[PDB]
């Protein structure tokens, strides 16, 4: 019996190194091989593969990627028409942002790994420099939900079973605007200074100069990018200290078919040893029938087969991706694209050469630096915090108390001088209590500086259902220290349960 | 002329759905009830496509209806691969081929009939609640979307005020025994009188046969699970209990002419909205042999109006990702002579289920009071 | 005793049979889920032998 092996390719220069590759894996029943040009329209492409590519239709197809910068419409035909029948896809180069799906893709094996295995050297890399503050941003509708889902994954896991990594805020914006710089100030905003982002080129070069516009190099702000934004389109604009990796034989398809013969000769010859062998028909049209034989052949082959090629070591997870592939760590070493190491498996290496950081700082940047600007808001009680109206020259009258001692007043600046009829923030107003006084001993024993500002609603706050919506937001005080416009709570806060879950509360002041 | 093609495969349904066109119901004088009732017995790729290009090249279609008869999801990613490539709105309505494909890409974007994950748990949790039955379980596999429906379930159990308790959440993996003695300690561990899954069919009757040898009966635990393990009707295993109960699509008091005239009347309004508002209809390109005909692709999206058509006094939305915002789902239950019947209606975000008070699974006592 | 051993739950369970007995019930019970965490089996010294 013959097994002829379908192929596309788009040069002829990889077809007949795809021959030359099959006829010597032919050393070790019998193998061919077939190769279609990829055509400018999937449509007839699709057709030519349901007449010529399946004309045997016993076999695994693989595919490569065109010189285009498409490189999913040209996959994603050939890999519907397989899975038609169950037909086990192999994949040479290709976007595997969505082909990583079970359910779009009956049967797909690919070569070169999608970036979820990037964000896996990427927290592997985090987990080296105990970089435990990072603010990620990602760009694309399901390549960056798919990274951040994968992200979010392995530092929750983590995290079950120090006080390990937090990612601080999750940010997304559309890869089409180019309106950036609230998101961009919203970041800087924060404490954590490893912006790791995960963009398309264009969305990569709008971030740079969005970045270098609000200055962040200054020694500072690491970064940690992707392979799809050191393209050149990016590197142009790209700022220095921009770590970023790249995939070792990202363009040789000529190894890449190699492997893929090879492993698929390995396969076959597993699988010659089963049972039953339903051959699918020399013909694709009136032959409504699934082939019993591709379900069990690809799970067979990815169960434990492999064949050591040019790549070492291939071995497949759960998706049809292949694994443990070899990243690059580049450094922009002055726009020069130097390896500070590499990544193989789970262990990285590094190569010991000159390593930097952007904004010419030669040391390991921290991971965040705290701030001492914390903003406390307070509420306006009867005899804890007092709210009276300041003077006109811009502070407010100072009285002495039964002793002779001062009366610790605090320049207040929150909205106490209108009514919920005209809400409108007013001049500040000077506050001063018993909590207000325990603020000030507070800060000068921990050495902080704080503003304060009185609340909004009025109320202390509680659960409650909102008018439209369907999830349940707190109300005053608490959404206020909860959706970050307030650090703390200087004010007579009575400690219950249903605010523990979400908040830590100290210590309790007076019972 | 708007050319509505409307293909029936599989099986044979000559019948009256000339009266879309009788109906005489178009008050925009351009959606012409041009119907093409091609038929065909082999669903095959490359007929398909060579019959859908043919069609559009020799007639001016602008709407693809859709019908079958099998159950495979690769004839919807054909229609969907061929309706990203000419950019057609398309149509494959309660045929069987609707079978709902999440993730789609960024192509023309077209609705088939069939409910989303996010509602079947949404009607799920409305039965539960119905019965009082505030303690469950989460048992998925490794099967493409399982996060959604935890998702899900978590974003609807934490958002009200109801006293949801939500013992564990199972991940197996169909690897070797270790799953399988995860699945026993955890369903002895268990002790919930409901229990939800989301798997295929093999994996839901290999779990089910493995619980039952561990003792899961029918007498406390009634399993619910969605319409992904139930698919084609009339072929029951013998590992399901009498106790399950499944949601799925109207496939019972639902008609095929119904569905296609539902249909039908969508595309006519959407085109008639649509053309009424822009004064300009696209040139339908007729191809499908090269790429260089993509370049009409500038005009506005007939998509955006397409999901925002009502007649018949019926709501009829659609979302982004192509599927219905009122599906109107209905509820299904399994008796001891293994045969499914309807037992309740879900439909406006109502539920009009009858059997008052659970067609229950020797202590069992009603109790009168004033 | 499937079914009962599900219902049981208690955390002490006896029993009196022999030696080969003693195994298939063992054997059973630890496929229906009667693990050493809570389940402290007591036996006379017939199944001991
Ligand atoms: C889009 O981005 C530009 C540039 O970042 C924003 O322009 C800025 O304008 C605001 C005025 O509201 C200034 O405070 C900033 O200093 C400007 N930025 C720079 C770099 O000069 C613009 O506001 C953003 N939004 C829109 C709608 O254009």
């Amino acid at each position: 019996k013959i097994v002829n092996i379908g192929a596309v390719l788009s040069t002829r220069k990889h077809e007949q190194m795809f021959r030359e590759a099959v006829n010597q894996a032919n050393k070790r029943i019998q193998l061919q091989a077939t190769s279609v040009t990829h055509k400018p329209n999937a449509i007839q492409m699709a057709l030519s593969v349901c007449e010529d590519l399946i004309s045997s239709q016993v076999y695994a197809i693989l595919v490569s990627h065109p010189p285009t910068p498409n490189d999913h419409f040209t996959p994603t035909p050939v890999s519907y028409t397989a899975g038609f029948y169950r037909i086990p896809v192999l994949g040479l180069t290709t976007r595997m942002s969505i082909y990583s799906d079970k359910s779009i893709h009956l049967s797909f094996l690919r070569t070169v790994p999608p970036y979820s295995h990037q964000s896996s050297v990427w927290f592997e890399m985090m987990r080296v420099y105990n970089w435990n503050h990072i603010i990620l941003l990602v760009s694309d509708d399901h390549e960056g939900r798919a990274a951040q889902k994968r992200l979010e994954t392995l530092l929750e896991e983590r995290e079950s079973k120090k006080r390990g990594p937090k990612a601080e805020k999750v940010l997304q914006f559309d890869p089409g605007t180019k309106n950036v710089t609230a998101l961009l100030m919203e970041a800087r905003e924060l404490e954590a200074r490893v912006i790791i982002l995960s963009a398309s080129e264009d969305d990569a070069a709008t971030v740079y100069r969005a970045a270098a516009m609000l200055d962040m190099t200054g020694s500072g702000y690491v970064w940690l990018v992707g392979e799809r934004e050191i393209s050149g389109n990016a590197l142009r604009y790209a700022p220095d200290g921009i770590i970023g990796l790249q995939l070792i034989n990202g363009k040789n398809e000529s190894a890449h078919i190699s492997d893929a013969v090879g492993v698929v000769a390995q396969a076959v010859h597993e699988l010659l040893e089963k049972e039953n062998i339903t051959d699918p028909p020399r013909g694709c049209v009136g032959n409504t029938n699934i082939w019993k034989t591709g379900p069990l052949f690809k799970r067979v082959l990815m169960s434990s087969k492999y064949a050591d090629g040019v790549t070492g070591r291939v071995e497949f997870n759960e998706d049809g991706d292949r694994k443990f592939a070899q990243y690059s760590i580049m450094n922009l070493q002055n726009r020069k694209l130097v390896q500070v190491g590499i990544y193989n498996g789970t262990h990285v290496i590094p190569n010991d050469r000159k390593i930097i950081w952007p904004g010419g700082e030669t040391e390991k940047p921290r991971g965040y630096q705290m701030s001492t600007r914390l903003k406390i808001v307070t509420i306006h009680q009867e005899p804890f915090v007092y709210v009276k109206p300041t003077m006109s020259d811009g502070t407010c009258k100072e009285e002495f108390t039964v002793n002779g001692d001062p009366v610790k007043k605090v320049i207040c600046t929150g909205p106490n001088d209108t009514s919920p009829g005209s809400p409108r923030h007013t001049v500040p107003q000077c506050c001063y209590g018993f909590c207000i006084d325990l603020l000030i001993k507070l800060a000068r024993t921990m050495q902080f500086t704080y503003e304060v500002h009185l609340v909004a609603d009025g109320k202390f706050g509680t659960q409650e259902r909102v008018q439209n919506s369907n999830k349940k937001e707190w109300n005053g005080m608490m959404g206020e220290l909860l959706s970050g416009q307030a650090d703390m709570i200087v004010a007579p806060l009575t400690i219950n349960n249903e605010r523990a879950q979400y908040i830590e509360f100290s210590k309790p002041f007076k019972y | 002329s708007i050319g509505i093609a409307v293909i029936l495969v599989g099986t044979s349904d000559e019948v009256a759905i000339k009266d879309a066109h009788e109906k005489d119901d178009f008050h925009h004088l351009s959606v012409v009830p041009r119907v093409e009732l091609v038929a065909m017995n082999e669903t095959d790729p490359k007929s398909i496509i060579t019959r859908i290009c043919d069609l559009m090249s020799d007639r001016k279609i602008q709407g693809v209806v859709f019908a079958d008869d099998t159950d495979q999801e690769a004839i919807a990613q054909i229609l969907d691969f061929i309706s990203a490539q000419t950019l057609t709105p398309i149509l494959g309505i309660h045929g069987g081929s609707s079978m709902i494909m999440a993730d789609k890409d960024e192509s023309s974007m077209f609705f088939q009939f069939g409910p989303s994950i996010e509602q079947q748990a949404s009607v799920m949790l409305n039965i539960m609640e119905e019965y009082d039955w505030y303690i469950f379980s989460i048992v998925t596999t490794y099967f493409p979307g399982y996060q959604d429906f935890v998702n899900k379930i978590r974003s609807t159990i934490e958002n009200s005020f109801v006293g949801w308790e939500l013992e564990e959440v199972l991940l197996l993996d169909m690897s070797l025994d270790d799953g399988d003695s995860k699945i026993q300690n955890q369903l002895k561990k268990l002790q919930s009188p409901i229990i939800l899954l989301y798997c295929t069919k093999e994996e839901a009757t290999y779990i089910f046969e493995v619980a039952n040898s561990v003792g899961l009966t029918g007498y406390g635990y009634t399993w619910i699970v969605p319409s992904l393990v139930a698919g084609d009707t009339d072929t029951v295993p013998s590992e399901f209990p009498t106790g399950l109960i499944s949601v799925s699509y109207d496939e019972w008091d639902y008609g095929l002419p119904a569905r296609v005239r539902d249909g039908i009347a969508i595309i006519t309004t959407a085109a008639s909205d649509m053309l009424s508002e822009h004064s300009f209809i696209p040139e339908p390109k007729s191809s499908c042999y090269n790429t260089h005909e993509k370049r009409i692709y500038q005009s506005n999206m007939l998509n955006r109006y397409l999901i925002n058509v009502t007649f018949e006094g019926r709501d009829l939305s659609f979302s982004e990702d192509g599927y219905q915002m009122h599906p109107k789902l209905v509820i299904i239950l399994l008796n001891k002579e293994r045969k499914w019947e309807r037992v309740g209606k879900w439909k406006d975000k109502s539920l009009q289920m009858k059997y008052y008070v659970w067609p229950r699974m020797d202590d069992h006592l009603s109790i009168v009071t004033l």
